[PDB]
């Protein structure tokens, strides 16, 4: 009912698609009258003058009926491409909306088939219709009032055909439709297998795994050939059936019909007639069961497109949300208790601190803290079980996310590019930024130096994740895109973790110099780069183990001395 | 050189009889249609009756049906329309066509075409 | 016609089984104009003279026709189903194994959605080729043969005029059909397009909500969806513009027969009634016709597909020496000679890069970002081919060992750690399949990975995310040393293994990580100097050239750029 309404705004070539269709229909139906008229009247009585007044009307109407056919098949054409367009777009605008544990319910290789195959499915359904939506009925109930026309008693015969007939295109519902399910959830395998392959093909190499990989291709290809096979046995098989039932029809027309003649209640010359006609209702009876074959395929699409739609993303924004057009940076955890699944322990438990505007906290602990799951609360990535996350002295939840997350930039853990250019690249954080605030971000980023040297400068391509750089690189990269954004709140998860010693001094020193007034916090493994930072924030085991000064820390923090002793 | 004479056209009341006569004189090998057409005052070319002399078939007006009929006789040479029960709505010109096939015609190429001279009947 | 000998070249395995379905479909298109014939015949011989004695048998008969033709239909079906979807397992298979031998450049700079659409949509394409496409070719060619012979039988001459307005309509399938091709063609590499953005935003949805991108992403895609919806139509347009055109020509056909049936009437030749009957027997030719010539423009779109299929068949891929040596007894002899390599092919990455490592020797390999470090790893693992230079491992060039071999005695901690979705069991058990469930839990307590694995929701046996994101960046480096540590290999490679691993526990895993490491040759990538201070060789790398090279005290005492590298640290 709501995949309807994508039709909506092309109403207009929808109602004009069918009607056109009625136009190539009448003149189809009228060349045996004006093929008989040029040669039993216009031939047969001689007259020349009748067989080029035929001739002119039979080319004319041929031209009606071709213009109404082209017409028909644009007109449809439109509606259909234009449905399936809009769905995509609609369709991709909400898994943009959606949080990674949405894209985790529906698989990732799931989500491409959804976006692609099932709409393709439901877009050949509504171009099936267009075409035989109005032709189809009108044949049917036209064939039947030809027959009632010419016998209402033999016209009894073709209502007890109708019970075998509906209880085989219900049959074919019921079983059918489960079936194409099936095939749909089968490319969802094989678009998993060769993804995985793509995404992370240097391991297979690596560990010999190829062979393994074909057959875990092959165990994929064969569960979906075999799905196919089985849907479609169900078509191979009900067809047939069908014909035959409807073949039967003729059968008990000549029976019937050779009581009538018998009790004088039927003409002889009646049932040579009533023979071609029949044939049409039965021609247009498969019509109505084709049309079925289309809605139970479309029907396991249209159940995995519509759910897509109606996935609510984790995070959402709320009715009465406050715009933040402007900034300090005042970062607060008010007794914050986190946990990514129910079942499991809490990863953050009872964390209570709050951050100064533009001072610089240096975040430490062991790995498995929590000190990447910490950081991305900030930006409402993720939201508490328990307690509250403040920015500005305001719960993140109750301020609009666009406003939120425009003023807080961050340089992830595992650092992930685009594809496009270098330029493209770093204007990701803002739109509006100039080739000098860019050139400034990279220098900064002591990225620039290798961007020049480069022989297409600033518009050198970029491939999928930044794989055409090397570690560190695409890490300058990153740094170098939020430092663009120009934050109020900086988020810094091990900054230069594939980064040499040297170019890392030449960073930390260089943010510390143009970072001046931004809420920084840097995630680091190294106590040198730490004592950089006004105040030290320190996780361990989910909880956090301390927050203060490195004599503080040194004096009451064990875990952060443990930390210390392993360096020094 | 074929003409064909026309003759037997005059006023008759309704329900009537009359017989209409067309002579084809000249050097005629073996005619393969014969056929009548009326014409109005303001009418191009209309049909009324035609035969086919292969099969003997002969095709009809539906105004007609069970009215006219054209016949040929082989030995005079002489084309035949019998008018039964006259009608005051077929009153109009009265035309006559043969068509002839002569010994040995071109492969792609077509023989010979004859028209009539015309007599009016007058029915009211 | 190329691709089409090529796509066709598939069905050859199916030959006798295709004879069948051509001798099946043969019976039923006899079988299909007896049924009317019979209907005529029963109106003629039972209710004509009113003699309905002989209905019953009349009846029996046409019905035991019915019964057959249905019984046909489904066996035509079932036998061609079955072999359609092996033409078509056959190419998804051909596919997969072909990516899988080729090169790791393609991979990097070709789209991988692009790819899944190929695999999937284009393969899904060749479809219409297969099933019922063969069935009506099949009855079509059969129908139009049996037509043709029934006109020269009414009349030649009128068969002449029928079949020289033949070439007007083979005209127009031939502008129609190169058409459609064109624009379906199109249509499936915009679809790639699409299917590449799709895939490369869902795998970047994070960074996408974080630097609010999701407005500028969907312009992005709103361009590719409007030129798919363009292309789109103008494909589907032509590939329904030839039956009502065909109308067309077939009112022409039947307009200049009316003609030349007239002129032989007139002649003597013929009557008018052939005129009647050559006109109902035309139409048995011009539906076959018509039908072919419409299947003709529907196979432009598994054509243009199919091109798009082979396309990936077609790739130059990686291929052994035909002389390549088996490398048995491995020690770990590596070796560098004047090694020249660029991945541009126009500015180079590295530079005369020479270096010997003997066997068991646990040699470091640092440098500044963008030395040529992983690039130098990337040559030993001949991921890449060397421009000018040459690698020897146990005494033999890296050409003349196989592929088969090299991997297997060298192993990598890849930089960016790639994990799979899949048990953590599963994860560790890659690369070495026979290895004791034993032997993973002590691998796992060695590099400290065993704590946060048993503390899962079901231990080892605890399904991972997409590449294995449901972990900490530190615990999947942890479970990448792991996974390398249970392959045993003679030659491992640690290049940046501890990027995220914390201090505490790397110094707590390099104590047990030696006796692990000892006997084996190893080259360890690190930024993290403090580590690799304790290696028997340090190769210096800078601008893709090796600077300086020894042990850790010689290159303190030298105060070159492993000393200015070593003090930048503090
Ligand atoms: N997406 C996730 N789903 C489930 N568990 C997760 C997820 N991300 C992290 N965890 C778990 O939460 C805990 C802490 O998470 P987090 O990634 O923030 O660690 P960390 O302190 O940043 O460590 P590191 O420095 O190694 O990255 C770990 O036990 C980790 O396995
Ligand atoms: N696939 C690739 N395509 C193109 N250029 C590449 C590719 N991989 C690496 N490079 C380039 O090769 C050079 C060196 O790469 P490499 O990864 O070996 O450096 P690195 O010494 O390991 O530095 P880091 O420690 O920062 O990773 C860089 O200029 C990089 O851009
Ligand atoms: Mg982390
Ligand atoms: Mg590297």
């Amino acid at each position: 009912k709501t995949l309807a309404r994508y039709l909506k705004p092309y109403w207009i070539f929808a109602v004009l698609a069918p009607l056109f269709m009625v136009v190539e229909v009448i003149c189809d139906l009228s060349q045996p009258t004006l093929l008989a008229r040029i040669v039993a009247e216009g031939i047969a009585r001689g007259d020349f003058s009748l067989v080029l007044k035929t001739g002119i009307l039979m080319l004319i109407v041929a031209l009606i009926g071709a213009v109404g056919g082209i017409g028909c098949t644009v007109f449809a054409s439109y509606a259909s491409q234009n449905f399936g367009a809009d769905l995509r777009r609609d369709l991709f605008r909400k898994v943009l909306s959606f949080s990674i544990s949405n894209v985790n319910r529906f698989h990732t290789s799931s989500l491409i088939t959804r976006l692609t195959n099932d709409v393709t499915q439901l877009q050949n359904l509504v171009m099936m219709l267009l075409r035989i939506v109005v032709r189809a009925p009108l044949l049917f109930v036209g064939g039947i009032v030809m027959a009632v026309s010419i016998n209402v008693k033999l016209s009894s015969v073709l209502i007890f055909l109708i019970p075998p007939i509906v209880l085989l295109f219900v049959w074919l519902t019921k079983k059918g439709n489960p079936l194409f399910r099936k095939i749909q959830e089968s490319t969802d395998e094989v678009n998993r297998v060769v993804r995985e392959n793509l995404l992370g093909v240097r391991v297979v190499r690596a560990f010999r795994r190829e062979e393994y990989e074909n057959e875990n291709f092959r165990k994929a290809n064969e569960s979906l050939r075999r799905s196919i096979i089985s849907a479609f046995s169900l078509i191979v098989f009900a067809l047939p059936l069908f014909i035959f039932i409807v073949n039967m029809g003729m059968i008990a027309v000549l029976w019937f019909g050779g009581v009538l003649v018998r009790n004088n209640q039927m003409e002889i010359g009646s049932i040579m007639a009533y023979t071609n006609y029949l044939m049409q209702i039965m021609f247009s009876l498969m019509m109505i069961g084709n049309i079925l074959n289309f809605i139970v395929r479309a029907s396991a699409s249209a159940k995995r497109v519509l759910e897509v739609l109606n996935e609510k993303p984790a995070i959402e924004e709320a009715d009465n949300a406050l715009a933040l057009p402007n900034v300090e940076g005042s970062v607060s955890f008010e007794n914050v208790e986190f946990r990514y699944f129910e079942n499991t322990d809490p990863v953050l438990s009872g964390v209570n601190f709050s951050v100064k505007p533009g001072s610089l906290v240096a975040v430490l602990g062991e790995t498995g803290s929590g000190k990447s799951t910490l950081m991305n609360l900030i930006p409402r990535l993720i939201d508490p079980e328990r307690g509250r996350v403040e920015v500005d002295e305001l719960d993140v939840r109750t301020v609009k996310l666009k406003d939120l997350r425009g003023h807080i930039s961050a340089v992830p853990q595992e650092t992930v590019l685009f594809s496009g250019t270098i330029k493209e690249n770093l204007k990701w954080g803002r739109e509006d930024a100039t080739d000098d605030e860019i050139v400034e971000a990279a220098k900064i980023a002591q990225i620039h130096d290798f961007i020049i040297s480069l022989p297409e400068g600033y518009d050198s391509r970029v491939e999928r994740g930044g794989r055409n750089f090397s570690g560190g690189q695409k890490q300058r990269l990153s740094i170098a895109r939020a430092l663009v954004k120009k934050p109020k709140v900086l988020i810094l998860d091990d900054c230069t973790s594939s980064v040499d010693p040297i170019t890392e001094k030449r960073i930390l020193d260089g943010l510390k110099r143009y970072t001046k007034g931004c809420t920084t916090f840097i995630i680091t493994q190294k106590i040198p780069t730490a004592l950089l930072a006004d105040k030290i924030l320190v996780l361990h085991e989910g909880k956090v183990a301390g927050f203060g000064t490195h004599k503080e820390l040194l004096e009451h923090c064990k875990p952060y001395r443990e930390i210390y002793e392993s360096q020094f | 050189q074929v003409q064909l004479v026309e003759s037997g056209g005059g006023s008759v009341q309704a329900g009537g009889s009359l017989r209409l006569s067309c002579a084809a004189s000249g050097n005629i090998h073996h005619i393969s249609y014969l056929g009548w057409f009326r014409q109005a005052p303001g009418k191009e070319r209309e049909g009324v009756a035609a035969l086919w002399t292969k099969d003997g078939n002969t095709y009809y007006a539906d105004s007609v049906k069970g009215r006219f009929t054209v016949s040929l006789d082989n030995a005079k040479n002489t084309g035949y329309l019998q008018m039964n029960s006259l009608k005051p709505e077929d009153t109009a010109l009265y035309y006559c066509a043969a068509a002839d096939t002569g010994s040995d015609t071109p492969l792609w190429d077509w023989v010979y075409w004859y028209w009539g001279q015309g007599t009016q009947v007058t029915v009211s | 016609t190329a691709t089409l000998r090529r796509l066709l070249g598939y069905l050859r395995p199916h030959t006798f089984t295709l004879i069948m379905v051509f001798v099946f479909v043969t019976v039923s298109s006899i079988l299909g104009v007896l049924s009317p014939y019979l209907i005529g015949k029963t109106i003629a011989v039972v209710f004509v003279p009113r003699r309905f004695d002989l209905l019953p048998r009349y009846m029996l008969i046409l019905g035991t026709i019915y019964a057959l033709t249905s019984l046909l239909f489904w066996l035509q079906g079932k036998i061609m189903l079955t072999l359609s979807q092996d033409v078509v397992f056959r190419l998804r298979k051909e596919l997969f194994e072909k990516l899988q031998r080729v090169p790791v450049g393609f991979f990097d700079r070709t789209p991988h959605g692009d790819i899944i659409s190929r695999v999937i949509n284009d393969v899904d394409n060749i479809n219409n080729v297969l099933g019922n496409s063969i069935i009506q070719f099949f009855s079509g060619i059969v129908t139009l043969a049996g037509a043709v012979i029934m006109m020269f039988r009414v009349n030649v001459i009128l068969s002449l005029v029928t079949l020289s307005i033949v070439p007007l309509t083979v005209l127009i399938t031939q502008i129609v059909s190169s058409q459609t091709r064109k624009y379906f063609y199109e249509n499936q590499r915009v679809l790639g397009q699409l299917n590449g953005i799709i895939e490369e935003d869902i795998s970047g949805l994070t960074v996408i909500k974080l630097f609010t991108r999701e407005e500028k992403e969907m312009e992005k895609f709103d361009r590719v969806n409007e030129s798919l919806r363009k292309v789109g139509t103008k494909a589907q347009i032509f590939s329904g513009v030839l039956p009502p055109l065909m109308n067309m020509v077939n009112n022409l056909g039947f307009a200049l027969i009316s003609g030349f049936g007239g002129w032989l009437a007139l002649k003597d030749i013929i009557t008018v009634g052939t005129i009647a009957t050559f006109i109902g027997y035309s139409r048995q030719f011009t539906r076959p016709l018509n039908e072919l010539s419409n299947q003709f423009n529907m196979i432009q779109m598994a054509l243009a597909s199919a091109e798009r299929i082979f396309e990936i068949l077609d790739l130059e891929e990686e291929k052994d020496d035909p002389d390549a040596v088996e490398l048995r007894e491995v020690r770990g002899e590596i070796e560098f000679k004047n090694v020249w390599f660029s991945y541009d092919k126009k500015k180079p990455v590295l530079k005369d890069i020479t270096f010997h490592i003997k066997p068991g020797q646990k040699v470091a390999l640092v440098g500044p970002t963008g030395s040529g470090k992983t690039t130098i790893v990337n040559l030993l693992m001949r991921f890449y081919d060397v421009d000018r230079g040459q690698i020897l491992v146990d005494g033999i060039d890296i050409r003349k060992i196989k592929r088969s071999s090299l991997r297997s005695s060298i192993g990598i901690v890849l930089q960016d750690t790639i994990l799979f979705s899949t048990t953590v069991k599963e994860n560790l058990k890659y690369g070495n399949p026979g290895a004791t469930d034993e032997e993973i839990k002590e691998a796992a307590k060695l590099t400290h990975s065993d704590h946060f694995i048993k503390h899962l929701p079901e231990g080892y046996e605890t399904v991972l995310t997409d590449n294995g994101e449901d972990l900490s960046q530190g615990q999947r480096q942890l479970l990448a040393i792991t996974r390398a540590f249970l392959a045993n290999p003679k030659i491992l490679i640690l290049d940046a293994a501890t990027s995220n691993v914390d201090t505490k526990t790397e110094k707590s895993i390099q104590a047990a990580m030696w006796k692990l490491m000892e006997g084996k040759t190893s080259i360890i990538i690190a930024h993290r100097l403090n580590t690799i201070k304790n290696a028997d060789l340090i190769i210096v790398l800078r601008d893709g050239e090796i600077v300086e090279m020894g042990k850790h005290d010689e290159l303190i005492q030298k105060r070159g750029f492993y000393y200015e590298l070593f003090t930048s640290q503090y």
